[PDB]
């Protein structure tokens, strides 16, 4: 103690005592329960685990979803929910229904309808956008304002949505749609574990493994594994091969069985994405690694050009006089050029060709004759995403010797 | 806290603990008396003793 | 036209290792009629014997004497910062450097110095019709 | 006019280290058309592989041919006395180096010394107008 | 059990990163291209000799 | 060209002792030109009398010099964790290591690292054509 | 510019083990251009046959050469005295070493010593960015 | 100046061990640019395993290069006599030996002679400002 009787150091011993940390945005929105004592329709900020029970109520399937996703991260990102009011072996391997509506049918009516995004979340860009709720209405309303979030019109909030399809093939077959914002998981129809659960750990495990290193792909027994969920041992498949086959051709998110309890195990880490405009596989949005690239350049392509802001530009003209702090188009080209080839192996393949792939014109030469503004400029660039590991095809030939 | 505060150096016993032999003294806050400027508060610029022997 | 060899623009940022201040980019004068020089391959050869040769890794240096400005220190100009130059030529040919470091300084009489500049690559640009 | 390169004016201050007597400052005098020639980063860059650097210690070097003077001894020319050498410039650019040791003498001729002076740092006066 | 096992020996690569005949590896990722891949099992493969395979 | 020597990949892979925590495989690049030399003969020999030889049990070892990796400890390339070293010539060679040991580490300055890795056996590829 | 291969700063705590006064930590500058050299694997490896190592326990091991302080008995430099010497790299990677001892001091001149300071373990720090 | 490396007064004094006949002291001068080089811990340090250390006692030692004064017999220079030696240095460091022993003679060519003096312990004078 008479090291402590000075001001020098101030020990403040605590258990809870939340680190330093801002990591990666996820928003999760979920029901709420009477007993939680937060404003209802109103992003926050989450700081720990001990404390979700109290502001979101006991039981609440926001509270649970909380839980999953603090279990499978420790840390790396910092989570925000949206409260929700309700509309005026049992669970999982830790464990009349406390919120109303269709939420409680996936025990083994009238659902609240917010569309409010535009207000409650104005503009605040969120990574992963986690929804607790099987609602057609309600996730079509998720779709509509992150497909909205990239518009050429404003200044974009890139991002992506998480939901769960639960039912038989006929039904998760159905609700369907060719929206690339979402990645829809379809669970079986007797999916032990509730469905929210997964769900959140999905999202979770997915933001927080990838939004750092936006490219790795959430597959396989090390990257597509939810630890934190876990559910008995069945010799029952949750679908069959013809079904998964089905499903893996159809842009959903299978999931699969590790075969005590098991923890859950992921096949293809795909978005909802199988058309282009009017038609055709475009295959460039199938893979979720694929939008966080797309996010990811576009917002480093952002910054970088940002210091030709207020630099005197020479067009036509002639050479920048000396002592000049200006530039022309063909050294602004040539340092795009330099910056493309210094991301290679982080955000692009090598290229096919980089004289034709990236091309820098002014704004005079690109419109008619007294229509081109001077200072603006038009930028055109063709990436293409790195190549990653995928079927391996053995043909296996036994001999004798 | 409070002398801190307004410009007053501190001192304290070196082992507080509890009875037994003499203790050397113990001081904190190596300051002068100065607390605001011309006119305003916040002037620090002779806030500490070591500021002074340096201008010196 | 066309057959012209000279340079046209010679522009030059500085970057503080410590204070992580940019300056630049600065239009650049040469003092004299030689012109800059350049390194692309990134690896070094080296002849062994009977047609074999040990292809080790080296840096893509660039020699580039310019005449100083007055407004920027002379230890800029020496290693004691961070260069980023491009240099175009008359042909439209675009050299482009980034995070380069002057290696070896020489002694400079206060207007007309030379650096021999060290990157891990260099880009160029190659006027419109290539391979 | 601005745009003149040369010296307009040579400082030199010679303290003996044994007896501690300081001589100066004394106007100096160019003998030929060479300038004196500078290098003011302290830290030495090397060549590594693949754009590294290996950064070490140097000292900040100068040399200054002048004409000795003749009332000064020609030993305090040649490392036998402490210069504190103050250059200017036409442009108005200043170096100042303080407490310098001659290094490497070279016999001279008894009119025309060549100084090579080693310091911690030379300071550069940047006439106005800076970054 | 050999079919088991090479399932077993091949998931290193689910999800690796695979440079294919474009051109080779930049320091530090974590890629790989197929002459490394074949030369690791090929490896796999010598190591598993009197367990499972007859000498070649 | 089926005429170079030299590396063109080296990708080692940690595996740590005790936790069994696996890192890699990370490609990593040469300090200087010396190439990685290779032992694949696990016996070693001895001269006896009258052409007759001694064949004694020895091990498949590899020298291998590489930039250390600032997002793996140092203590990882000094024989604290395995190494599965796998180098991959440009005449298309390729050597495969695993379950290696690092068993004389030598003082390193903390960016190049010279490992004496020595394991059981050491796997050729043999670009095509063979025998 | 991240690229540079040195040494920051040097921190030398000496602690006589006689009188237990502790002296620092003192700032230290280098000879040359020689880096401090570490080892920071506590187990030395033993080459065996067949892929076999024997591994036993050693120390970790520093060498470190720096100019001695004038206000620093030159005892304290080889061996007189307990060390506490941390070491920062221009990367961002510190070497701390607590409780050294110097085990085989040569003979120095008295302005540059070379210590072989040995501990138990050395502590790495690896700038934000592991595994 | 205050930064110099070098040896400014080197004082010798012989004491014949049969006749008892004290010689000195006497100046010398270097014989080449290499300077006296010292080592003052009386004890020696011997690495063990994990960190430990054996410490036993050993000797203060001391290399001196000089050229021989003509005054005085070759044979004092070689073992035959006592020594009783002390340098000063240019920054103000003085070390002070006696009842010195030349351990391990030399074929001197008649000029200059290099001694290895062994004494039991090395005093320090520390220029002012010390700890």
């Amino acid at each position: 103690q008479d090291a402590l009787s000075d001001g020098f150091v101030r020990l403040c011993i605590d258990p809870s005592l939340n680190f330093f940390g801002e990591g990666c945005k996820i928003l999760v929105e979920g029901q709420m329960t009477d007993d939680g004592s937060a404003t209802p329709d109103a992003v926050t900020c989450v700081t720990s685990e001990l404390d979700i029970i109290e502001r979101f109520g006991q039981g609440s399937v926001l509270t649970e979803s909380l839980r999953k996703v603090f279990c499978t991260c420790k840390s790396g990102v910092s989570v925000y929910a949206l409260p929700r009011e309700d509309a005026a072996y049992m669970g999982e391997a830790e464990y009349t229904a406390r919120n109303a509506g269709t939420i409680g049918n996936h025990l083994s009516s009238v659902n609240p309808t917010p569309n409010d995004y535009a207000t409650v979340v104005n503009e605040c860009c969120f990574a992963v956008y986690v929804l607790s709720s099987d609602d057609t209405d309600w996730q079509e309303n998720l779709r509509d304002w992150i497909r909205s979030a990239w518009d050429c019109s404003k200044p974009q909030c890139f991002g992506h949505g998480y939901v769960f399809n639960k039912g038989t093939l006929g039904q998760v077959l159905a609700d369907g749609d060719n929206s690339a914002e979402l990645s829809r998981l379809a669970l079986p129809t007797t999916y032990p574990v509730l469905p929210y659960l997964t769900n959140a750990a999905y999202g979770a495990l997915s933001a927080c493994s990838t939004c750092n290193n936006p490219e790795l792909n959430i597959q396989g027994q090390t990257f597509g594994l939810l630890s934190c969920i876990n559910m008995p041992e069945s010799c029952t498949p949750g679908w069959t091969f013809g079904e998964v086959t089905q499903l893996q051709a159809n842009g959903f998110v299978v999931s699969g069985p590790s075969t005590n309890y098991t923890s859950p195990y992921i096949y293809n880490d795909v978005t909802n994405y199988l058309r282009d405009e009017k038609n055709r596989p475009n295959a460039t949005f199938r893979d979720a690694s694929s939008r966080r690239l797309a996010a990811a350049t576009g917002v480093a392509l952002a910054e970088f050009l940002q210091q030709f802001n207020g630099l005197a530009v020479f067009t036509k003209n002639t050479n920048i006089r000396t002592g000049i702090i200006g530039t022309n188009p063909r050294l602004m080209l040539g340092k795009i050029r330099k910056w493309a080839q210094d991301n290679v192996g982080t955000l692009f393949s090598e290229f096919d060709n980089i004289n034709e792939d990236i091309q820098l014109l002014t704004d005079f030469e690109v419109q008619p004759k007294c229509v081109g503004q001077p200072g603006i400029f038009h930028l055109n660039m063709r990436y293409r995403p790195p190549v990653r590991g995928a079927r391996i095809n053995v043909n296996m030939a036994p001999a004798l010797f | 806290t409070q002398l801190q505060a307004n410009g007053f150096v501190v001192s304290g016993p070196s082992t507080t603990s509890g009875q037994g032999n003499y203790t050397s003294p113990y001081i904190y806050n190596d300051v002068t008396n100065y607390l605001r400027d011309e006119k305003n508060r916040p002037n620090a610029t002779f806030r500490d003793a070591s500021s002074r022997r340096l201008a010196a | 036209c066309n057959k012209q060899n000279g340079v046209k623009n010679i522009l030059i940022t500085f970057t503080d290792c410590d204070t992580q201040e940019v300056i630049g980019p600065i239009s650049h004068e040469q003092p004299d009629d030689t012109l800059p020089t350049y390194k692309n391959c990134a690896w070094t050869n080296t002849a062994l014997t009977n047609g074999y040769v040990q292809r080790s890794a080296s840096n893509a240096t660039m020699t580039l004497p310019v005449v100083r400005d007055l407004r920027v220190p002379l230890a800029f100009y020496q290693g004691c910062a961070q260069v980023d130059v491009q240099v175009e030529k008359f042909d439209g040919t675009v050299m482009t450097l980034t995070e380069g470091a002057v290696v070896e300084p020489e002694e400079s009489d206060g207007r007309s110095v030379t650096m021999n500049i060290v990157a891990s690559e260099i880009d160029e640009l190659l006027p419109p019709g290539s391979l």
